C-alpha cells in the first residue's frame, strides 16, 4: 500500500508569458473544480510540460507533481471524449494498492 | 470619599511656574508637532545633501546601512484566514485559503473592502 | 566473508564551487542537515557522478565515501515554495548527522 | 470552564518618595529611558528603585478648575486616568518634550534631590542605535540648558546588558535585543560594538499587541464588547508561547486531539457533523457551539495564534515587513562577515558564537531560548560549541548595566560629556566610545 498526493481539476484559463530574449519563460494556470477555484504561478518545467502535450481551456487534468507527468482526462460538458467535471477538493492524497508478483 | 482623594496625590506632586530643579535661565522656545514620519524624510533629504555637496571621505554609515536586508530564502505561503498552510489562493482577490469549507464559507460570500484589510496584516495590498 | 566498512555523506547542498587547474582539480562541497553542517573536498570524478544527478544548489544528496556513488534524493523542503507548481518533489532535511560510519 | 480577562488591577498606594538626608551631589543618576517603562535610581543600589509606565495625564478638576498631573504609578489610581495616558513616545522617537520635561521633573522630586542652579548630579542615560541627531540635539538642549547637569553619557541598552553581564569590558559576543518598538542584533568584539554590521528589525512588543488585536477583531467580526490594549496585553503575556518547530507544529494544531488540550477559551467582561469542519474547530474549538447563548457570545478562543503571534519576529514577511529574522541575520553575521569563510568558522566567530546574550523586556516569551538554540545548531558547523543566556529578568540588564559602568570608575570618564565640550564643540559631537553611538561620516 503506497499513498500519492494528486492533483485533478479542469483548466479554466493559461497564461504563456515570454521576455525580450525569451530566456525566461513566466506563466499563470486558473485551475478549478465544483468546490473551489485557484491560480497557480508556474515554473519552467511547468510550462515545458504544458506546451508539451498541448492543454488547452476546458480541459480535464490530472498533475502529479513528484513526477511531473500529466494526463488529458478528456473534455468537460460545455458546448458554448467527455467527462464531468471532478468534485472536492484540488489537491488529494490517494492510496493506491499495489500487488505484483514475485516473478516480477 | 474617592473623588477626594486623588487631590491628595495632587497636592503631593505640585510643581509650581518657579520651579525648584531647572535652572534660572529658561528661555525656553516655541516648539513644532514634528511628527514621527517627518523624522525620517529630513534626516534622509540631510544626508542626501550631505552626500551632493561631498561628491562635488565617502561616508558608508547612515541609517540605511542600519535596516535589515530582505531575505533570499522564498517565504512561506499561509492561509489569510485561518493562519495554516495555504495551498490555493483565489483568482478574484487574490487570497489564500486553506481547503474547500474555508472557501465557501468565507472567501467566495465576502464583502468587498474586506479583501483589502485581509491583505494589511501581511501588506499586500 | 568479507568485512567492509560503510560511510555515507547525506544532506542538503549549500555550496558547490568547482574551480580549473579546461580541466577542474577538485570541487568543494557543503552539505546541511538538521544537526550542523559539514564541507569536503572532492575528487572531479564524483564531481562528474554529481553533474550527472543534476545537482544544484538546495538539492538532498547521497555521497557514499568509499565507492563514490551519488543519489539525488530530491529538493528540500526550504526551496518548496519558489513556485506554486514545479514539477520537483521535496523532501525534508535528515534529522541526525552528516557522517554517518557503520560496519 | 472559560477563564474572565478584565483589565489589570489599579495600585492602591501611589508611589512613595525617596528621603531627603541620605541625598549627596555626587553620587550620579542612571535613567533609562524606554518607551514601555522609565526605570530610574541611584548608583550605589543594584537594583533601579523606581519603575513606573512612561505616561502622563493632565487631569482637570471641576471644583479646583486646575489641571493637575499623575505621573507614572500615580496614573494607577482611576480607570479613566488610566485611559487617558499619553506616552510622550510616537513609535521608536520621542516627539513632544515638554511631557518629558514634565516627566524628569517628577522623577526628580521622587528620587530624593535637593538641587539648586539645575541638577548637581552627572546623568547616565540610554539613545537608541543610529539615532537621528535631532533627538539628541534636543536632549542636550533640555540637560546642558535646562537642568545644568555637569556631565551626561550616551549609551545603547543592549550594550549596556552586555557590560552588566561581561564587567571586564574586553569580552567577545552576539547581542539579540527584544525591546518594545524594535528587535536589534548586535555583534561585539573585545568589548567593543561593532555598529557598522548590527541590524535593525521594525518589530517589537506594541507591534505582536496590535498584530493581535488585528487577527481577533478579523476572527470575530459580529462582537459586542469592545476590549482595550490592556486585555490584548495580558492575554499576549499569558498564553503565547514560542514553537520549536512551527512548520510542523501547524499541520496538527487542528487535530482533534491537540485542541483538548492546547485550546484556552477566555471570556470578555459584561454585568454535517462538526468533527470534520476545520472552520468549527478554528471558530468554537473542540465544543458544541451554543449560538443562542449569552456567555458563549462573549468568549474568545486562542488556537493557532498562540504559536503565531511571537513568531514574526523570525519571520517578519508576516507582519508585512520585508526584512529577514533573527535566524537569517544571525548567520550572516557569524558565516559571512568578520573574516569567516562559510564552512570554516574564525576565531572571532567562535567568540562571538560561545557568548551570545538575549536582552530585552519582549524575551519572556517561553520557548524562545530553546527555539534559537536550534536554529544555531542549524546553520553552524558540526561540534561548535553554542552558549545561549538569558537572565530571570531581561528587561532590568540596561540599568545594572548603568550601576556597572559608572561603578567601574577606570572606563566612566571615557564616556562623560560635560559643559566645556558641549560649549567648544556645539551640539554635533560624537563620544566615540565602546558603549555608545559611533559617527556617521568616516
Amino acid at each position: 500500500k503506497e499513498e500519492t498526493e494528486l492533483i485533478e481539476g479542469e483548466v479554466v484559463e493559461i497564461q504563456i508569458d515570454r521576455s525580450i530574449t525569451g530566456g525566461h519563460k513566466q506563466g499563470k494556470l486558473t485551475i478549478k473544480t465544483t468546490d473551489m477555484e485557484t491560480i497557480y504561478e508556474l515554473g519552467n518545467k511547468m510550462i515545458d510540460g504544458l506546451t508539451k502535450e498541448k492543454v488547452l481551456a476546458g480541459d480535464v487534468i490530472s498533475i502529479d507533481k513528484a513526477s511531473g507527468k500529466i494526463t488529458k482526462l478528456g473534455r468537460s460538458f460545455a458546448r458554448s471524449r467527455f467527462v464531468q467535471c471532478p468534485e472536492g477538493e484540488l489537491q488529494k492524497r490517494k492510496t493506491v494498492v499495489h500487488t505484483v508478483s514475485l516473478h516480477e | 470619599e474617592r473623588l477626594l482623594f486623588l487631590r491628595s496625590v495632587g497636592e503631593r506632586n505640585e510643581i509650581g511656574f518657579p520651579s525648584r530643579f531647572k535652572s534660572a535661565h529658561y528661555k525656553k522656545p516655541t516648539r513644532r508637532h514634528k511628527s514621527a514620519r517627518q523624522l525620517i524624510s529630513d534626516e534622509n533629504k540631510r544626508i542626501n545633501a550631505l552626500l551632493t555637496k561631498a561628491n562635488k571621505l565617502v561616508p558608508k554609515a547612515t541609517y540605511f546601512s542600519v535596516e535589515a536586508p530582505p531575505s533570499i530564502r522564498p517565504a512561506k505561503k499561509y492561509c489569510d484566514v485561518t493562519g495554516l498552510k495555504g495551498f490555493y489562493k483565489s483568482p478574484t482577490n487574490n487570497i489564500r485559503y486553506h481547503n474547500a469549507e474555508i472557501y465557501q464559507l468565507i472567501v467566495k460570500p465576502m464583502a468587498p473592502g474586506v479583501d483589502q484589510e485581509y491583505l494589511k496584516l501581511r501588506g499586500a495590498n | 566473508r568479507i568485512k567492509e566498512t560503510k560511510e555515507v555523506y547525506e544532506g542538503e547542498v549549500t555550496e558547490l564551487t568547482p574551480e580549473d587547474a579546461k580541466t577542474i582539480s577538485h570541487v568543494i562541497v557543503g552539505l546541511k542537515s538538521a544537526k550542523g553542517t559539514k564541507t569536503l573536498r572532492l575528487d572531479p570524478t564524483i564531481y562528474e557522478s554529481i553533474q550527472r544527478e543534476k545537482v544544484s544548489i538546495g538539492d538532498v544528496i547521497y555521497i557514499e565515501a568509499n565507492t563514490g556513488a551519488v543519489k539525488r534524493v530530491g529538493r528540500s523542503d526550504a526551496y518548496a515554495t519558489e513556485f506554486d507548481l514545479e514539477t520537483e518533489e521535496y523532501v525534508p532535511l535528515p534529522k541526525g548527522e552528516v557522517h554517518k560510519k557503520k560496519e | 470552564k472559560a477563564v474572565v480577562i478584565d483589565d489589570p488591577p489599579l495600585r492602591q498606594t501611589p508611589e512613595p518618595f525617596d528621603e531627603q538626608s541620605a541625598y549627596n551631589p555626587q553620587s550620579p543618576i542612571a535613567i533609562d529611558f524606554g518607551s514601555s517603562k522609565l526605570r530610574a535610581g541611584f548608583v550605589n543600589h543594584a537594583t533601579p528603585t523606581h519603575i513606573f509606565p512612561n505616561a502622563l495625564t493632565k487631569f482637570r478638576d471641576r471644583k479646583l478648575n486646575k489641571n493637575f498631573t499623575f505621573v507614572g504609578n500615580d496614573t494607577l489610581l482611576d480607570q479613566a486616568v488610566r485611559s487617558q495616558s499619553r506616552s510622550p513616545f510616537d513609535g521608536p522617537f520621542v516627539t513632544n518634550w515638554n511631557l518629558t520635561e514634565e516627566i524628569l521633573d517628577y522623577t526628580f522630586h521622587h528620587l530624593g534631590v535637593v538641587p539648586d542652579n539645575g541638577i548637581p548630579n552627572p546623568i547616565l542615560l540610554t539613545e537608541r542605535l543610529a539615532t537621528v541627531q535631532s533627538q539628541r540635539t534636543n536632549w542636550y538642549q533640555i540637560l546642558f540648558e535646562t537642568y545644568n547637569v555637569p556631565g551626561v553619557t550616551f549609551g545603547i541598552d543592549s550594550l549596556f546588558s552586555f557590560y552588566n553581564y561581561n564587567p571586564s569590558g574586553n569580552k567577545t559576543g552576539l547581542v539579540i535585543s527584544c525591546g518594545h518598538e524594535d528587535t536589534n542584533v548586535i555583534p561585539v568584539v573585545d568589548g567593543a560594538g561593532i555598529l557598522t554590521d548590527a541590524k535593525r528589525i521594525n518589530w517589537g512588543g506594541h507591534q505582536a499587541v496590535d498584530y493581535l488585536n488585528d487577527l481577533m477583531a478579523l476572527k470575530y467580526p459580529y462582537f459586542p464588547t469592545k476590549m482595550s490594549y490592556l486585555q490584548y496585553e495580558t492575554m499576549y503575556k499569558d498564553y503565547c508561547y514560542v514553537s520549536r518547530n512551527y512548520d510542523e507544529d501547524i499541520e496538527k494544531i487542528l487535530t482533534l486531539e491537540n485542541l483538548d488540550t492546547n485550546d484556552v477559551v477566555v471570556e470578555a467582561p459584561f454585568t454535517y457533523d462538526w468533527r470534520n469542519s476545520i472552520l468549527h474547530l478554528f471558530l468554537r474549538g473542540p465544543r458544541p457551539h451554543d449560538s443562542e447563548n449569552i456567555h458563549e457570545q462573549h468568549q474568545m478562543h486562542l488556537n493557532v495564534e498562540r504559536i503565531r503571534v511571537p513568531e514574526v519576529i523570525f519571520q517578519p514577511t508576516m507582519g508585512g515587513q520585508d526584512q529577514a529574522g533573527i535566524c537569517e541575520l544571525s548567520e550572516t553575521i557569524l558565516l559571512k562577515k568578520f573574516g569567516s569563510q562559510p564552512g570554516k568558522l574564525s576565531q572571532t566567530s567562535i567568540d562571538m558564537v560561545n557568548n551570545v546574550l538575549i536582552t530585552g523586556g519582549n524575551a519572556k516569551v517561553p520557548g524562545l531560548k530553546e527555539r534559537i538554540v536550534k536554529e544555531f545548531t542549524g546553520f553552524l558547523p558540526t561540534g561548535t560549541n553554542i552558549t545561549v543566556n538569558m537572565s530571570s529578568d531581561p528587561s532590568l540588564d540596561a540599568w545594572k548595566g548603568m550601576a556597572a559602568l559608572a561603578r567601574n570608575e577606570e572606563q566612566y570618564r571615557k564616556t562623560v560629556i560635560s559643559k566645556k565640550e558641549y560649549e567648544e564643540y556645539g551640539p554635533e559631537y560624537i563620544k566615540e566610545h565602546k558603549l555608545g553611538n559611533t559617527k556617521y561620516f568616516e
